DNA sequence: ATCAATATCCACCTGCAGATTCTACCAAAAGTGTATTTGGAAACTGCTCCATCAAAAGGCATGTTCAGCTGAATTCAGCTGAACATGCCTTTTGATGGAGCAGTTTCCAAATACACTTTTGGTAGAATCTGCAGGTGGATATTGAT
DNA sequence: ATCAATATCCACCTGCAGATTCTACCAAAAGTGTATTTGGAAACTGCTCCATCAAAAGGCATGTTCAGCTGAATTCAGCTGAACATGCCTTTTGATGGAGCAGTTTCCAAATACACTTTTGGTAGAATCTGCAGGTGGATATTGAT
């Protein structure tokens, strides 16, 4: 029965607190988060499968993300990826 | 019913498409072409449908077919 | 107004807008009609007919964009079936 | 105590980790994977949303609508290259009239 | 390292359709990455179909629908033909 | 003591296919029917190419099929060509065709 | 022979054939050079360099097929940079 | 290694184009084609090498080139 | 170039309907905590496979030459598509009714998963076989100027 | 219309490098028998989905009038193809060193597998607000004429 809509709204209220979002637009955002989800994850799975490991680690998601996001988006994506894994390792 | 697609609505399309001057024979080409496009989406959709044993073709079915044709579409599902 | 300029002011009239430009109904029956050649007794979510519309039109604005380039390329200003058929073989549909 | 807040995200590391094994992408998922993935989706999400709200607000209004999304994706070189084969329903196209079609 | 391949089978099939004829090495290679590419197309689509219709088991029914999705025209027809007749001639113990 | 390929009269491996199916993670459970059907569809398609190929081999003078013969066989069958529409065949060359306009 | 016909039996000379048409070496040197901008001390399987050859050539033959069509479309017979630039924008390579 | 791109000769290009069914070739075609060829390689290899150094290897394999090529949707049979 | 009449917008204003956001609940996930398992990381090392190098040979690129034929630019006429204004009709819409069917539950029969123990089928070289690459030489079309 | 000037075939041969076959394990199917999910198979909500109606509206169909633009044909200049001699560097064949892929073992650091223990997220009302639809009014922006 679920969606990501809640989260997209949290993040929205970080980058533009005074700003809101149409419904049809939130819909656009949701099938987006799922498209990217699916893309990264699939690529991770191929990487597991090619390099014969039955476990997907943050490392796969990383290589996947450098494969799929173009230019500087991959750079920053990889950044906040590893930053969240490090600040997670701590607690 | 394909002729339900009017010449002013085609020319509205092409106008959004940034066209300034449009031949006459464009219209029956565009009709041919649109017919083909639909035929392929729909065929795939309806296939997704009667795989689910349904007699109602859902939006999400149309979404999936569109993703297979590589014409991915946001705002109905994925 | 001179032949050429209602066209241009159409071009920007319809480009700032996100309206579907085929009428909802005739479209709907074309959808249903084509469907009817693949399965019978078929019933459509209203939204599926909608998504099919957004798709088909979006695609058509795209094809008109390329076809526009084929014409501009070929000395011209006026799009013709040779233009659409080029865009469709280069795009690799045909 | 949830692990999203434990990694300082606002996307769900849990729901993501779940979706990950329950998709069959392999048989075993590193504990890092859902964290990282959760993050990349949160980053990308914010990047679109920001360019969007900027567009909305430049265009008169307090909230983002499909037009604002399509504007935001098609003006950023990179986001547009990521979403190159995606149709944003209800979004319209960007303004472009070939130089040649222009008067005099 | 056991380098697994379909080469035995592709040659069997070859000697069904052209008993007098053989095949290059590079040609056989072409044949293999082909069988794997088609394998992947079919299987993946079958799996998505699984996930879509919320079933955690892939049956022949998916391999079928997947095949009508990927093979164009009469190739899908005959592929479905010999898919179905091989499963039926399989059910008979 | 009876094989599953021979149990369906295939000469592609039903067992080895069933394996590849579980060891890919396309899902967590693979019906007993599935690998049979798949094994068949792969044997069929294989036979269709090999057929057009060997035909191409003999009018192209030769006793065995080479990448040139495969590329001919596929780019001349409408359907096969469209199945393999985005595949490059190494050492296969192009099909012969010269635009009408360029001719004397 | 009048200009036009050596062209034509070149066209069919090279269409009946499946040989790579860029020389193996200068190619290999380009590959190696470009790679070294992404990682260094990189070593290539000979077959990898081979696949890269087969691919990029197939891609270029294709782009020439399309470009040929763009020129033919535009009054012409002779392929030019604007043609490739078209084929690539329509193909949506650089859009 | 420096500027090896010009090793891609104007007669070898014109061989490509001849296979491509071209009859008459401009001059400026050649470095356009060079531009394009370099771009193409840059993309394939960028991905390839990435696949390599995911595998913690210093040798870039054929299969890596295969995989990138599959990702670019330019699938390749016969090394795969 | 400006001139003034058209037609087109855009800005600034505005009351209110339809959404969007906000809140209040609990079934349902996600997190805890424990006891097992298991992959893949660590650590040698066996050996392809790659990088050089050399050397001899031609196979191709270069540079040049030069003329034809093709691209580019103009000319021009006819005719096609834009523009506009009209009269009508097809779509839109706004609930309302009737009901075909998606969507949920509740079980179990049938189907599939395990876990070893058997019983071959398939791989890796080794032992054979034989299309085919390369080489020749007049036959067989193409091509081109008078 | 024809030959000559060329280039291409097609047939005809041979020793080889490359399939093809043969052999010998070895790892992977296949067989058996409990041990489970799972996805139908019925039985039924509650929903969208049709199908009308009926206005009223605007969006389309038509026809006229004509400007501008599409094509055809010309002309010319330059530029690209054909041709060839020059000599270069890519290619082949074999040897040499060794780098870094792979394969195996060893065995924890990491993930799984439950059963509760907490808390989150979704649904459906509850509580504002953002646009929308509509309106002059001012310049914009074209347009043809002195």
């Amino acid at each position: 029965k679920e969606s990501y809509s809640i989260y997209v709204y949290k993040v929205l209220k970080q980058v533009h607190p005074d700003t809101g979002i149409s419904s049809k637009a939130m819909g656009i955002m949701n099938s987006f988060v799922n498209d990217i989800f699916e893309r990264i994850a699939g690529e991770a799975s191929r990487l597991a499968h090619y390099n014969k490991r039955s476990t997907i680690t943050s490392r796969e998601i990383q290589t996947a993300v450098r494969l799929l996001l173009p230019g500087e988006l991959a750079k920053h994506a990889v950044s906040e990826g590893t930053k969240a894994v490090t600040c997670y390792t701590s607690a | 019913n394909i002729q339900g697609i009017t010449c002013p609505a085609i020319r509205r399309l092409a106008r959004r498409g940034g066209v300034k001057r449009i031949s006459g024979l464009i219209y029956e080409e565009t009709r041919g072409v649109l017919k083909v496009f639909l035929e392929n989406v729909i065929r795939d959709a309806v296939t997704y449908t009667e795989h689910a044993k349904r007699k109602t073709v859902t939006a999400m079915d149309v979404v999936y077919a569109l993703k297979r044709q590589g014409r991915t579409l946001y705002g109905f599902g994925g | 107004y001179r032949p050429g300029t209602v066209a241009l002011r159409e071009i920007r009239r319809y480009q700032k807008s996100t309206e579907l430009l085929i009428r909802k109904l005739p479209f709907q029956r074309l959808v249903r009609e084509i469907a009817q050649d693949f399965k019978t007794d078929l019933r459509f979510q209203s939204s599926a007919v909608m998504a099919l519309q957004e798709a088909s039109e979006a695609y058509l604005v795209g094809l008109f964009e390329d076809t526009n380039l084929a014409a501009i390329h070929a000395k011209r200003v006026t799009i013709m079936p040779k233009d659409i058929q080029l865009a469709r073989r280069i795009r690799g549909e045909r | 105590k949830t692990r999203s807040s434990r990694a300082g995200l606002q996307f769900p590391v849990g729901r993501v980790h779940r979706l990950l094994r329950k998709g069959n992408y392999s048989e075993r998922v590193g504990a890092g994977a859902p964290v990282y993935l959760a993050a990349v989706l949160e980053y990308l999400t914010a990047e679109i949303l920001e360019l969007a709200g900027n567009a909305a607000r430049d265009n008169k209004k307090t909230r983002i609508i499909p037009r604002h999304l399509q504007l935001a994706i098609r003006n950023d070189e990179e986001l547009n290259k990521l979403l190159g084969r995606v149709t944003i329903a209800q979004g319209g196209v960007l303004p472009n009239i070939q130089a040649v079609l222009l008067p005099k």
